[PDB]
Parts: structure tokens; C-alpha cells; sequence
């Protein structure tokens, strides 16, 4: 179930993984945007 | 300070509440995009190695294939 406490905790891991995959490549300097239900509820939890 | 203790404490409490409001209100969000760092190398031509091909013989002409 992505709409749980485990699901919303994977958002930072995805951004870290993508930023590390870009490292050392011609893609350096790219911009990473992450969205979806789980990201929305992660932001909701922080705000709450 | 029978008539001074109340308004001063009221102002102190209001200031504390306003400070707490200001500090915590800005923590939300503040991370919309991620920008990766760039580390490139200096693209310069100093002391480039030089490779020379030479073909010569008793003939007049020749057909030459080479790898650049």
C-alpha cells in the first residue's frame, strides 16, 4: 500500500537515488521533480 | 507594580506566541526542486600528442586507408 507511513518515507530515498545516479554524468546540473499521491501525503504529514 | 504586572506579562506572552508562530510557519515546504552539482573538466589543448602517418614507395600513387 503506497498510502501508508512506509510509503511516504520512500520519497526522500527516490530523490537521493536519482541525484546519485546523475552524479558524474553529462546529466549533472539537472533538476529533479517528484510528484504523486505519496509525495502529496508526505507534505500533508509534515504540514500537519 | 500592582497595575503594571498584567499588561507587561500580556505583551511578553504575545511576543512569545508571535515568535513561535513566525519560526514554525516557514518550515513547511522550502524544498520544491533538487538541483544537482556540476563538476566539469578544463577542455584545453596543451601539449597534445602528435601522430604522423607516412607512405612512400617506388610507385607513383597509392590507395590509403587509416584510422583517425
Amino acid at each position: 500500500d503506497p498510502l501508508t507511513e512506509e510509503g511516504t518515507a520512500r520519497m526522500d530515498e527516490l530523490k537521493v537515488a536519482a541525484a546519485d545516479a546523475i552524479k558524474g554524468t553529462p546529466f549533472e546540473g539537472a533538476r529533479i521533480y517528484l510528484g504523486g499521491s505519496a509525495a502529496t501525503y508526505n507534505d500533508m504529514q509534515i504540514g500537519a | 507594580l500592582g497595575r503594571i504586572w498584567l499588561p507587561v506579562l500580556i505583551v511578553v506572552a504575545v511576543a512569545a506566541g508571535a515568535l513561535i508562530v513566525m519560526n514554525v510557519r516557514t518550515v513547511f515546504g522550502s524544498n520544491p526542486v533538487v538541483v544537482t552539482e556540476k563538476t566539469s573538466d578544463n577542455a584545453e589543448d596543451f601539449n597534445p600528442k602528435v601522430v604522423t602517418y607516412e607512405i612512400f614507395g617506388s610507385g607513383s600513387s597509392a590507395v590509403i586507408n587509416y584510422m583517425d
